[PDB]
């Protein structure tokens, strides 16, 4: 049992989802029709009598990205029903993905949910996928998210968020879209991992050598990350870590369930020879600010919670070493109220290589999930950039004219400065 | 006459019990599915302590296998050996705890008792007389601390008189695989001091020590660890399934061993501790194994004996020896520096001489210690729970469970109470 | 364990690593791939099945010599983070290479140097190589090891400096590069070992017979040293010395480290079949003033401690005899405070041969270390010709405008005279 | 009964040492891996004294390899005849002193002593009857004369009736392989001043002159020379390792020798020291082995016996004697020439006579002589001391590790009270 299903709304959505599947499907040996040529159960169901299907739905207010997934080299992994489109865009209006628009589909996607819940026995959560600048990712998930709250109040939630740095900034109202969001996410979700395009691009040029990124070379590290989440689910390992384990052990508090993930060694075909590649030296890089994946300034806060999930040959008693070294090392700080600061996970999967792909294969490595209070001035300069915005009602008459009124901005705003506010005081 | 009940809950306890059955089985000549292929008769005679007896002369642990995850069953009954399971004792739930111990005592712990106790019970009645329970299991996680604790009350009501043992894992401060590890310890432990009679205390750094600097290995897999706690197992309850010169069986260790009811945790320890490439550099002998037996270094538990006092110490050997031998080093042991020898209690040694020695070496000691530097353990995690406890963190998550504030409160205290006792026998 | 690990800085550091590796790889049965085919470990690391690779870092703030080194017969060797360049060369300016330029590139460098220490087990020290006279050479250098001094005060610190005699002098402000350089040098560095070019010039005419030196071919003889100096750390003796040793037993005040190394012996093709090479002989070929690698005057002063590294086949009587008559010798004169001047060291190494290469193979070989008074004459004719120079001010502006003040170089002046004073002072 | 620990520090010492255990061995009928070829009941009886002996008739030494540079250890365990060390007998730290005696003494020897004073105290416990210590090691070096010392130190705390002997190789004036060697005599000689029962005092420049012009040899190397002081060492301990006529123990001699606590450094020689080519032109015989060790050329300490007096001289014999003419030339020695014979003490010489000579040859002896004529070897480091700490020289390194002035002033005060006392009674 133990079964998960993942859920992409939105371009940003969709586009992770086509990586990661593709990636699962290297991983178990799933061609990409369907058949195989147990372990996988937590992600395929099997109907027929040898073809296996995703446990996937993907949302979007248009049809264009989704098309291509019907058409392309998976077309035949997705029954068309777990597919859903057709309409006008919220265009990077969250009013509109979650009023107007978001009204006429989410009845036929819920249906589609129930189902695939029914089909499995006992699923443990849901992995959701979208951006928070886009006005179907940020609008939609938020009203998605209250139909699982509805529905399935007791199960697990967990998000892969998009989250804007000002300086890579692609959309205008990119501000408002992720407050309004945030706010709803807040009530309905167990925890939300953040991730920074910079970051990605950084990481990109300086450890992959690759001066001009596309969003699909981006995507593949994302996928990587939740492969390396997931593991302990899909396989046998020697000490092992669930979605139940995550919340317990991330979350001090209600309000505080952001936390970063970061993932070593990334590293081109030709580095490796030259790379004496040690359990120690992945877990040294993952405290390193350049290996993070959003831009946060790590070093100004304290760690809450940290979870460090190793695949491959490992040692334990290498790791335990590796654990207290770090502890050992003075600058990394942890709140003074957590003496024991590493949740450890193994497994015995050595991840996987993409044909046509920029990643050397690699013989051991690390996802670390890591709770800091750095991650609040992300939150600061982003209420900062709403503030002025704000000032001169830019923009307020498209969100407005569907159906949003604008007391719910100021109040938005206020529960973003009690949210920070709070981080300062556990900080303390 | 005089049969066990073994129980695993939770994973450490499921792989170590494996471990454990695996040791055992390969000790009496038993194979994984074959029947037997035992070499003496001694073997035979008391193989009804552990076993059940099917047609054509199979032969099967009366050992139940619990687990909240069905993940870890799967990998049990995979290895190799699995078949020699009765397949009515995998009782397992459906969703595991997350290291939540709220959970693995209220939600699914009580839906997964009563076949438990149903298949303990039918267990009982198969046999003539029953002796005692061996649990293994964690005080770190939801399962093997929450689950196993009210598994073990729920055992308590039905039969009082009967002896409980449980082989418990500890938290250690510098390695700590989950955050809320004060917390779990903490109400787990206070559940353990009201209905077991002993509880050997086990900790995996100590062991991992032992490993790299002892035994002389760079790369310890969780099943070489395990197997020193297996090897340890056996030692305790050889003088049931063996004719010795001396006997020693599970109760009377425990009379031996524990001077007030509340004191009754106990620090094994185990000889020879020997490497592979140096083994052939030892005259093997009594002394030089007792040597070793008291040594810091050879104490399962992550607690130096310098810094306590031993109330009590059993000593079981096993291969032929002289017992005035055994008895002389002991002797020594206690005049030369009694300064961490308790006055009021004169003779602090029990000594158990049983002639069967392990598979692989000749001679063989297990030491199993009350020593009251045992409540060092207790301290660093009572500390932990004090400093988590006044900012109030992850508590929301127990809430959610049933629990309230005032229990933390009391285990607390409780534990508080029992590291004060400790002290003042000191 | 004891591994050290090698800084190349500059132009002149750069080009000597290249013969030094070389020299190592042919000695330790490397290829130039990286494959073998222990003793060496205190130098080469391993990663992978058979790889060993350098534990060296290249520096210089300039890609042109490392680019060479890039795409050359060792580019193989080298994992490209190892080599770090790009920018515009400190001109000759010592300011630049400490201030403006500097700055830039030192986090780098250091987070490298870092990763090299942390893969290795208790390292002994650090052999940093450049010239006093460039600008990266000089202001770099004296950056880098404050930060050596910050992050390890304890461990051992020993330099190559190209010294720069004023008749082969290439440079127009040789003189207050080395001068800046020196002072900063004089408080982090444990012991600074001088070469000459024009002395090793006079080496190749007269004991090599070749009329026309390169600068590739001095370089291998200044190889040749470094790899007697080193070999005891790499190889079993009968005697041994180590970087610890040196430090000792060199200098009698903390001022005072700067002794010259000299080798012998020096022969071509040709010579060795009319040569009894002799223990004794090498020994008196040592302190012959034609074979100094610094011209300085070596008559006039007195020695303070010399250390001898022999490696080949000897006799440790011979040796001790050997001594013994050096000793007896009238016109070679130690200081009145020291009765017993030679440490010895014994190596069971033959030196190597280089293909290609000019000097012939040897069965004896020996590299005295070696700290004289007379050493001081050098930095009184330095000081010399800055002392005219600054009178006007001359090249004064370059400096001045790159965030160095005038006082500094006053300042300098002074300190080189007070270390002149201690020499003459030390000497009576 | 009577049973020795050895110990082996710092690089000369491991050398020598390994040489040692080599002949030891060799004597006994012991095969490197191979447990034992003895040819006679004598060589098994009194194994027990230098061994120990595991399983199927194994024998492994008594001996602690000690070092703080990892490399020497290497060299050790390569060489033939590396296998029949216990490995757990291999103590050594991770960075060498480099010629520093302070690091040797504080720094990283305090790191090290507390693994070598337990393997000590195992030792110790392990056997019945302990006799006492050797050290082999240097006073020129930062390991040998700087941590050994501190490890002596300890020794005496722990068993102050104990023998210590020790083997210490001496600085010489033409000949310094380390400039500090002043210094580092000077320190560690004050430190076996006061812990120290017997001293022997070996120098290299008198060994090399003993294989140029003696052994008539061109090209000595440091095993040959080695072999003198190893040959030297089996001599001495000869009296509790064989069934003799006349024996004499350690603490026989040390109570022989003495006349004063602060005189116990004795200058070793030996009998006889032929050539290969020369040997057969030789009567084998008491009086020419007597004739020979009382030669200045046969003294392995650089000092000449010519200019000073003999308070007393232990002669150890092997092979088949009369002793009555070892006794009479003995006379011979005293009476003709008693111009170097101290006159309050009458009979200035000690005789021990073994039965079993060692391998190669028929008779030998050795020499152990306290000759006034030490106080020589004393003066010129004492006056090279001098010539250094008035300008100062290569004080700060000393400074940088906890030295203070006052530590090298007493010693230096010490060793002229030393000196002066030798020359009182000469
Ligand atoms: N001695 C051993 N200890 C182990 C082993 N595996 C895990 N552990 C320890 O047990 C602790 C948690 O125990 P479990 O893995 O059984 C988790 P548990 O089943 O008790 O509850 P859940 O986490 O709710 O499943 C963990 O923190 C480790 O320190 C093992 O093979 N041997
Ligand atoms: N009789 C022997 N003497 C030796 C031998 N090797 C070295 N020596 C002498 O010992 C002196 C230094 O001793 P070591 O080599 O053991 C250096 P030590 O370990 O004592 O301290 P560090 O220098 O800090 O390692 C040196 O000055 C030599 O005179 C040997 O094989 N035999
Ligand atoms: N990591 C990642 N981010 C993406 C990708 N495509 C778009 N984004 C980000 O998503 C935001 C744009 O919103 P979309 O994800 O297109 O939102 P949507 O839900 O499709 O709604 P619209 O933008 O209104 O069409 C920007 O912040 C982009 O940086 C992708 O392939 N990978
Ligand atoms: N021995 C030796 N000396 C060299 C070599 N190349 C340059 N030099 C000397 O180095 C000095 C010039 O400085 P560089 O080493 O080029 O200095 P840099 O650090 O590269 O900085 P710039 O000179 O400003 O490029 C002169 O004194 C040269 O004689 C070489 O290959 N071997
Ligand atoms: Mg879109
Ligand atoms: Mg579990
Ligand atoms: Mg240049
Ligand atoms: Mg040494």
């Amino acid at each position: 049992m133990r079964e998960c299903i993942s859920i992409h709304v939105g371009q940003a959505g969709v586009q992770i989802g086509n990586a990661c599947w593709e990636l699962y499907c290297l991983e178990h040996g799933i061609q990409p029709d369907g058949q195989m040529p147990d372990s996988f159960n937590t992600f395929f169901s099997e109907t027929g009598a040898g073809k296996h299907v995703p446990r996937a739905v993907f949302v979007d207010l248009e049809p264009t990205v989704i098309d291509e997934v019907r058409t392309g080299t998976y077309r035949q992994l997705f029954h068309p029903e777990q597919l859903i489109t057709g309409k006008e865009d919220a265009a990077n209006n969250y009013a509109r993905g979650h009023y107007t628009i978001g009204k006429e589909i989410i009845d036929l996607v819920l249906d589609r949910i129930r189902k695939l819940a029914d089909q499995c026995t006992g699923l443990q959560g849901f992995l959701v996928f979208h951006s928070f600048g886009g006005g179907t990712g940020s609008g939609f998930t938020s009203l998605l998210m209250e139909r699982l709250s509805v529905d399935y109040g007791k199960k697990s939630k967990l998000e892969f968020s998009i989250y804007p740095a000002p300086q890579v900034s692609t959309a205008v109202v990119e501000p408002y879209n992720s407050i309004l969001t945030t706010h709803t996410t807040l009530e309905h979700s167990d925890c939300a991992f953040m991730v920074d395009n910079e970051a990605i691009y950084d990481i990109c040029r300086r450890n992959l050598d690759i001066e001009r990124p596309t969003y699909t070379n981006l995507n593949r590290l994302i996928g990587q990350i939740v492969s390396s989440i997931t593991a302990s689910l899909r396989f046998d390992g020697a000490l092992n870590v669930d979605l139940t384990e995550f919340q317990t052990n991330l979350v001090p508090y209600p309000r505080i369930h952001f936390p970063l993930a970061t993932y070593a060694p990334v590293i081109s075909a030709e580095k490796a020879y030259h790379e004496q590649l040690s359990v120690a030296e992945i877990t040294n890089a993952c405290f390193e600010p350049a290996n993070q994946m959003v831009k946060c300034d790590p070093r100004h806060g304290k760690y809450m919670a940290c979870c460090l999930l190793y695949r491959g040959d490992v040692v334990p008693k290498d790791v335990n070493a590796a654990i207290a070294t770090i502890k050992t090392k003075r600058t990394i700080q942890f709140v003074d109220w957590c003496p024991t600061g590493f949740k450890v996970g193994i497994n015995y999967q050595p991840p996987t290589v993409v044909p046509g792909g920029d990643l050397a294969k690699v013989q051991r490595a690390v996802c670390m999930l890591s709770n800091t209070t750095a991650i609040a001035e992300a939150w600061a300069r982003l209420d900062h950039k709403f503030d002025l915005m704000y000032a001169k009602r830019a923009f307020v008459h498209w969100y407005v004219g569907e159906g949003m009124e604008e007391g719910e901005f100021s109040e938005a705003r206020e529960d973003m400065a009690a949210l920070e506010k709070d981080y300062e005081e556990v900080g303390v | 006459m005089r049969e066990i009940v073994h129980i695993q809950a939770g994973q450490c306890g499921n792989q170590i019990g494996a471990k454990f059955w695996e040791v055992i089985s390969d000790e009496h000549g038993i194979d994984p599915s074959g029947n037997y292929v035992g070499d003496s008769d001694l073997q035979l005679e008391r193989i009804s302590v552990y076993y059940n007896e099917a047609s054509s002369h199979k032969y099967v642990p009366r050992a139940i296998l619990v687990d909240l995850e069905p993940g870890t069953m799967d990998s049990v009954r995979s290895g190799a050996f699995g078949h020699l399971f009765r397949p009515d004792n995998f009782i397992f739930g459906q969703s595991g705890a997350g290291n939540n111990w709220a959970k693995g005592h209220y939600t699914e712990g009580a839906e997964l008792v009563d076949s438990v106790l149903d298949v303990v019970r039918k267990e009982c009645e198969n046999c003539d007389c029953l002796q005692g329970f061996q649990l293994t299991h964690s005080l770190g996680g939801g399962t093997g601390s929450g689950m196993g604790t009210l598994l073990i009350s729920k055992v308590r009501e039905e039969y009082p008189d009967r002896i409980m043992n449980t082989f418990s894992v500890v938290p250690s401060p510098k390695v700590s695989d989950t955050v809320v590890e004060p917390y779990n310890a903490t109400l787990s432990i206070h559940q353990l001091v009201e209905n077991t009679d002993e509880t050997y205390c086990i900790d995996n750094e100590a062991l991992y020590d032992i490993c790299f600097r002892t035994l002389k290995l760079a790369t310890p897999t969780y099943g070489d660890l395990n197997h020193l706690v297996s090897a340890t197992m056996s030692g305790v309850t050889t003088s049931l399934r063996f004719p010795g010169q001396l006997n020693a069986d599970l109760r009377k260790l425990a009379v031996n061993m524990v001077p007030f009811p509340r004191l009754h945790f106990f620090m094994p320890g185990f000889a020879p501790l020997t490497a592979r490439g140096s083994q052939q550099y030892r005259a093997l002998t009594v002394p030089e194994l007792t040597q070793q037996m008291f040594d810091a270094k050879n104490m399962m538990a992550a607690c130096d004996p310098r810094h306590g006092r031993y109330l009590t110490v059993a000593t079981v050997f096993r291969g032929r020896m002289s017992m005035k031998e055994v008895d002389e080093q002991m002797l020594a042991i206690q005049s030369k520096n009694s300064s961490y020898f308790v006055e009021w209690i004169p003779n602090n040694v029990k000594v158990a001489v049983c002639d069967i020695p392990p598979r692989g070496l000749k001679m063989s000691s297990t030491f199993i210690g009350n020593s009251t530097a045992i409540q060092e353990l207790f301290k660093r995690i009572s500390e932990q729970f004090t400093a988590m406890f006044r900012r109030k963190a992850f508590l929301h998550w127990y809430t959610g469970e049933g629990m309230d504030e005032m229990e933390f409160t009391e285990a607390e205290s409780n534990m508080n109470d029992l590291v004060s006792e400790y002290q003042q026998y000191q």
